[PDB]
């Protein structure tokens, strides 16, 4: 239903601004939150500062660096700005459009289990 | 055509021994459905092997014992002569004693 | 033309000669799968030497082409031996004979 | 031509001996004109039993199913002793459908027991052949070495673009079953005879793959349903060893490919009332409240900075007071809950008598939320417990929500697996809510129970809104030779599993199709509800439970049948101890028990009177005697086998009648079918399956080969027959064609999409297709969707079937115009003519038979004596046979003993059998089916015919015809003779 694609990668020195665009085409069922998760090579996939509909900001465990993540609901597109860069930030970033918002799970197990994954994109840092 | 004669030689002894021991005790399921069908084919086979001469000395002694343990003591409890038999079994047994 | 397909592998080198007795256990089958002989139920393999023509000549050819200890098939066509006219009452006239054979104890 | 007469054999054996002097010419003529054919007389030889074992895994393909398409398993051989007891050790590994592959010990099609690849439901591989439909295709495997004692067979199945592939010791097997039937659940299966040891390597903890799975092929070990554990079980067992003795087992309960699909109730189209809006606000409030309590209970801190990593509660205010996406996230809970509630017959209450106002708010200071407050509106219920109707409604709603979410995942492309991984779109809870384990059931239903109990705290109105016929009951009766007509008999039936296992006595002519007690041939008692059964059902006794044993006794002197339960006599409603009375001795009586689906019963006839418990309490002093008290051998039983086998139409069939009309002139000799009770009482309209009794057999060698031209008619190899469909009979209900002797489908509303087909695509190591032959058990035109069918007209549709026994084609024609069906078969195939018809008129169909220009009639094909006779005829052998759903089959006295157990986490499950077992099989040449020689104890016509065949053998070899004796050694071998000597039954 909701097909979402993440694009935007590059290689440059620390401190390079990076626009990562994830477009979610489909219903507004999954508009409730746009989670972001990074898989570092050989490291458990870990969470990125995620915004829920209305650009609600919530810093995550790997929020190190400038995570200027915003999104418009007209075409359901989320852009993450990595202004800062670190050598440890080299990872594959994946976006998910899901109807459960951040830290907000009173629903049943199936409704907590609605989740749509995406392609993802590798980002490297010099 | 040839068939293992020692195989039949021990098989007839064993089979008629089991037939006699099963006929000694009153059972409602005789082999084949009746006492005559249980005994007549086996007695015919034993008689044919005996006249053909396949049975040895101890095998003939075993047949004699199984016909009658007491009178034919070499020196089951119920001999094959004493227990009630139908006319076909009687005829085959007369041919056997001949 | 006896067609040969191996089923159980064997040594693959000791093919029989004229003068060597092949001890062979076999189950004979018709072309339609109708069993017409078997030495397994007789529990003596039929102990033939190659070159005396005690056998189907196709059986001789197949046994020669086999080795000791290896299953093969023999597709004996009717033209071979009594395939055209077999012991009346066993083999119908002009019938291919499937012979599932294996060599043991080649002397 | 005139059938199997036991008097023609008398004529033949009288032709052999002339008053004490045998005639060699006649003896040799009989042995050269009757024996070599092996087509008229009944063949017989010894074979081994074949037993099949499967894992507890079922994988299927369906539209929207929650199961993966690709699976892969393997079996390793540890030890095989070939040729134990003079027979090849059968050993095949493959897949098998869950509906149709039900091999029974003994019997079977062709020779020997049926294993994998014996029918079209299963597909096997014995090492060098690809077995399917009891036909072996020699495969070009790199080994071509059978299944050695050290060997590995890895089998994979891709259900999408259906294909089954094998790999022996890593080498790719050059052959694939393709385009088979997807109507069922495939399972791994190993079929084997006595004397094998193999280990089932499913993967994961249940063995370790010695070769890697092909890319995209999931291991089979993760297909286990969450409600069950992995275990090795027989395919379909009617018998299982127990502590006291053998336990009869009824038909097993099996799933279906449509059972793995979710079908939730659509609720988006459900309209909402203002009552939904009125109740939804407070319901969402309470959801937030119970959750706040859990936040306080959990490490979740009361931090209004809205940071889930620091475990911070976002709202932190007693009133919900949230932004819009959070607010509707709370309200749509109740919105969708009430939509699903009102999609059923349930209404919505409106705070009856201000019940919500009456119920108060009991705040607890201990659970103080730093931000939300001392207690976030606990909303403690006024001790309103959940009504059982409400709890069933909760589970109903839980099932709906689970099915909706599973349907979403499936539309996304998710599949179920025992282990969970996110990248490969796999879930361990994607199975439908009925197949769910109880823990996830509780996790799904907890929030719904809280919502329903909150709604009940508010004022709210409370109100609530295998199994196929002839495959549900297994009838185990004593043999027809043990009928009792006098005396006092007693036999026990232990009920291991409570349910419908009707137990009692029955007439010798108990029809297996009709259930026990629905007719006059049975006197039984159904302890599921206590109801006695004879020509109807009447209340009696009491229902039983697990461990209850029914000591059924009969008095022929008093003409009574009395049932006792656990040592006390069961009394009727009127108080009479005798359940039935004034019972005519008649032909006799037999112990009988009809077990239902998933039912286990221990039938103790009384061979061991010491093992007969409660007999001293009831029966010993009453004068009753144990059934088979002095019998040495155990009493053989006859289970109601469910295999649909063709049998001749009875002359006195209450509804269908077969008329043998004479050929006369301008008409061929034909068999016309009529429906006696059409348009009247008992005018049942069911799919009738009909075939002619004699088959046409294709040539072994497939060579290229007004007034009737004599040279063409002398060189004719083609055969013709036709079927007339009358004006009243709808052409959309007739199915004209042929059937193989392996057709056993009795499903109603038959269609050509329900036929069994499989293409055995054999190839080369490079990949070029060696062959792409097709295999099917029936070849009919699509008469239901026939262009000839396309408006009710008074004309009769004649469908002809021109079959070339040399080329192999079966071209069909309709009313002269040639149909586009050109089924092509392999050599040495027998094909009974057949039609399947749904009766819509009194005159339904007519097998016209006959001939056309330059074509033999079908009688030339069926009968060898009339091979060159171009005159159509209907000898008495030819007749119309209708498909029977069930028939009696003898239970084998000894079953193959198989031990299945897991050696460890590394090795895994292992299957082992080492006890040789053989039976003598009587094989009908024309029908290509065999049964026990012991089964002839009730089939008296076959018994007499085979006895006179043996008499003919003796007479034709008598008086020293040693050549004929040597010839007869092939038909009757030494092993057969010795086994018949030692065979007591």
């Amino acid at each position: 239903q909701v097909q979402l694609q993440e694009s935007g990668g590059g290689l440059m020195q620390a401190g390079g601004s990076l626009r990562l665009s994830c477009t979610a085409s489909g219903s507004i069922f999954s508009i409730n939150s746009m989670g972001w998760y990074r898989q570092a090579p050989g490291k458990q996939r870990e969470l990125v500062a995620t915004i829920t509909s209305g650009n609600s900001i919530n810093y995550a465990d790997s929020v190190k660096g400038r995570f200027t993540i915003s999104r418009d609901n007209a075409k359901n597109t989320v852009y993450l700005q990595m202004n800062s860069l670190k050598p440890e930030d080299t990872a594959v970033y994946y976006c998910n459009a899901d109807r459960v918002p951040n830290g907000y799970n009173p629903w049943g197990t199936p409704n907590d289990e609605y989740d749509y994954w995406g392609q993802g994109t590798q980002v490297t840092v010099s | 055509p040839a068939i293992p004669l020692e195989a039949l030689r021990d098989k007839a002894l064993r089979m008629l021994g089991e037939a006699v021991r099963d006929g000694g005790q009153h059972a409602r399921d005789p082999v084949g459905g009746s006492v005559e069908f249980q005994f007549v084919p086996v007695l015919k086979l034993v008689s044919t092997l005996l006249v053909m001469g396949i049975f040895g000395d101890e095998d003939v002694k075993q047949i004699l014992k199984m016909i009658e343990p007491e009178v034919f003591t070499e020196e089951l409890e119920e001999g094959l002569l004493q227990m009630k038999l139908p006319e076909s079994v009687k005829l085959q047994m007369c041919n056997l004693l001949e | 033309g006896v067609e040969i397909e191996t089923i159980s592998p064997g040594d693959g080198r000791t093919f029989p000669k004229k003068g060597q007795t092949c001890v062979v256990h076999y189950t004979g089958m018709l072309q339609n799968g109708k069993k017409f002989d078997s030495s397994r139920d007789r529990n003596k393999p039929f102990k033939f030497r190659i070159g005396k023509q005690e056998v189907i000549k196709g059986f001789e050819e197949g046994a020669a082409q086999m080795s000791l200890g290896q299953r093969a098939k023999l597709t004996c066509t009717p033209d071979v031996a009594y395939g055209a006219t077999g012991h009346p009452g066993v083999i119908p006239p002009n019938a291919t004979l499937i012979f599932d054979v294996e060599l043991l104890n080649l002397e | 031509k005139h059938g199997r007469n036991h008097k023609v054999l008398d004529v033949l054996c009288s032709l052999c001996v002339c008053n004490g002097v045998a005639v060699r010419s006649n003896q040799d003529l009989i042995t050269e004109n009757l024996l070599p054919g092996r087509e008229l007389l009944l063949q017989t030889n010894l074979i081994n039993y074949v037993t099949s074992i499967r894992p507890n895994i079922f994988v299927g393909r369906a539209e929207g199913s929650t199961q993966y398409g690709k699976w892969y398993f393997e079996v390793m051989v540890d030890e095989v002793v070939p040729f134990l007891t003079a027979q090849a050790t059968h050993l095949r590994v493959g897949w098998a459908l869950t509906e149709g592959y039900s091999p029974y010990p003994g019997g079977g099609e062709g020779w020997g027991g049926n294993g994998v690849g014996d029918d079209l439901y299963s597909y096997g591989f014995d090492g060098l052949h690809l077995w399917t439909g009891h036909v072996a295709r020699p495969v070009t495997s790199p080994g071509q070495h059978l299944l050695a004692p050290e060997d590995v067979v890895s089998c994979c199945l891709d259900l999408s673009v259906p294909s089954i592939s094998f790999r022996i010791n890593g080498c790719p097997v050059q052959g694939v079953f393709e385009a088979f039937n997807l109507d069922g659940l495939f399972f791994p299966v190993v079929s084997f005879s006595a004397g094998v040891k193999v280990r089932f390597l499913l993967g994961g903890r249940h063995g370790e793959f010695k070769f890697l799975p092909p890319p995209g092929y999931a291991p089979c070990h993760e297909a286990v349903l969450p409600r069950e554990r992995l275990r090795l079980e027989p395919i379909k067992e009617y018998r299982r060893e127990g502590p006291r003795g053998p336990h009869l087992v009824g038909p097993s309960r099996c799933l279906s490919h449509t059972d793995f699909v979710p079908c939730p109730v659509d609720t988006v189209q459900i309209v909402l009332p203002p009552h939904l809006e009125r109740i939804r606000e407070k319901l969402a409030e309470n959801i937030h409240e119970l959750w706040a309590l859990t936040r306080i209970e959990q490490g979740w801190t009361y931090g209004p900075v809205r940071d889930d990593n620091k475990r911070l509660h976002p709202c932190l205010v007693n009133f919900h007071s949230l932004p819009e996406p959070e607010r509707n996230y709370n309200l749509q809970m109740s919105g969708e809950t009430l939509k699903t509630l009102l999609a059923l017959g349930c209404h919505v209450g409106m705070a009856d008598e201000k019940a919500e106002d009456n119920l108060k708010k009991t705040k607890l200071p201990k659970t103080y939320m730093m931000s939300n407050g001392y207690k976030p509106a606990p909303l403690d219920l006024s001790h309103v417990r959940l009504t059982p109707a409400q709890t069933t409604l909760v589970d109903r709603l839980a099932e709906n929500g689970h099915n909706v979410w599973a349907r979403d995942r499936v539309a996304q492309g998710w599949s179920y697996s025992a282990v969970q991984d996110i990248p490969a779109r796999r879930n361990p809870r994607l199975v439908p809510y009925r197949l769910l384990d109880e823990a996830t059931k509780r996790s799904n239903r907890d929030s719904l129970c809280q919502a329903v109990r909150t709604l009940l705290g508010y004022g709210y109105n409370i109100e609530p809104p295998n199994q196929s016929r002839w495959d549900r009951v297994r009838i185990f009766r004593a043999e027809k030779s043990y009928t009792v007509q006098s005396g006092r008999w007693y036999f026990e039936f232990e009920a291991v599993t409570t349910g419908e296992m009707r137990v009692g006595w029955a007439r010798p002519e108990l029809r297996p199709d009709v259930e026990l007690g629905a007719d006059e041939l049975a006197y039984v008692f159904n302890g599921h509800r206590g109801q006695r059964w004879h020509l109807g059902s009447e209340p009696f006794g009491r229902p039983w439970q697990s461990g209850d044993v029914v000591g059924c006794m009969i008095d022929l002197t008093e003409n009574t049948i009395i049932f006792t339960l656990n040592g006390e006599v069961l009394m009727s409603d009127s108080g009479s101890e005798t359940a039935f009375r004034e019972i005519e001795i008649g032909d006799g009586f037999l112990p009988v028990c009809s077990l239902g689906p998933g039912q286990v019963g221990h039938l103790n006839l009384g061979q061991d009177v010491s093992s007969l418990r409660f007999f001293a309490i009831c029966g010993l002093q009453e004068g009753f005697e144990p059934f088979a008290i002095n019998m040495q051998r155990p009493v053989t039983t006859w289970f109601s086998k469910s295999l649909p086998q063709f049998e001749p139409v009875p002359p006195e069939h209450p509804h269908y009648e077969v008329a043998r009309m004479d050929g006369t002139v301008d008409t061929p000799p034909c068999l016309r079918l009529a429906h006696r009770t059409w348009g009247s009482q008992n005018s049942l309209v069911e799919m009738l399956f009909l075939r002619l009794s004699l088959p046409v057999q294709f040539h072994q060698h497939f060579r290229c080969t007004n007034r009737d031209d004599p040279e063409i008619i002398l060189n004719t190899t083609t055969y013709y027959y036709s079927v007339r469909v009358f004006a009243g009979q709808e052409p959309s209900c007739v199915w004209v064609g042929w059937v193989t002797p392996d057709y056993h489908q009795h499903d109603m509303n038959f269609d050509l999409s329900k036929v069994r087909a499989v293409t055995v695509t054999m190839g080369d190591e490079q990949g070029n297709v060696h062959s792409s032959l097709k295999c099917s058990n029936c070849y009919m035109v699509w008469g239901g969707d026939f262009v000839s069918p396309g408006r009710i007209s008074h004309t009769d549709l004649v469908i002809g079937c021109l079959v070339d026994l040399a080329t192999g084609l079966m071209t069909f024609t309709a009313n002269g115009k040639e149909s586009n069906t050109f089924f092509q078969v392999e050599p040495n195939t027998k094909l009974f003519p057949a039609v399947f018809v749904l009766p819509t008129h009194q005159n339904v169909i007519q097998f016209e038979l006959g001939k056309q220009k330059n074509i033999m009639p079908l009688s030339a094909a069926m009968f060898l004596s009339e091979r060159k006779n171009p005159a159509p005829q209907c000898p008495p052998r030819l007749e119309v046979q209708m498909l029977m759903p069930v028939s009696w089959s003898r239970m084998p006295n000894h079953f193959l003993q198989v031990e299945t157990r897991r050696a460890g986490e590394r090795l895994g499950w292992a299957v082992q059998c080492q006890d040789p077992l053989t039976m003598m099989a009587l094989h009908i040449p024309e029908e290509n089916r065999c049964m026990d020689i012991l089964e002839l104890s009730e089939r008296l016509d076959l018994q007499r015919f085979h006895s006179h065949t043996l008499r003919l053998y003796r007479a034709v070899c008598a008086l020293g015809n040693n050549r004929v004796a040597h010839a007869l050694c092939s038909h009757v071998d030494q092993a057969q003779l010795l086994h018949a000597l030692e065979d007591a039954h």
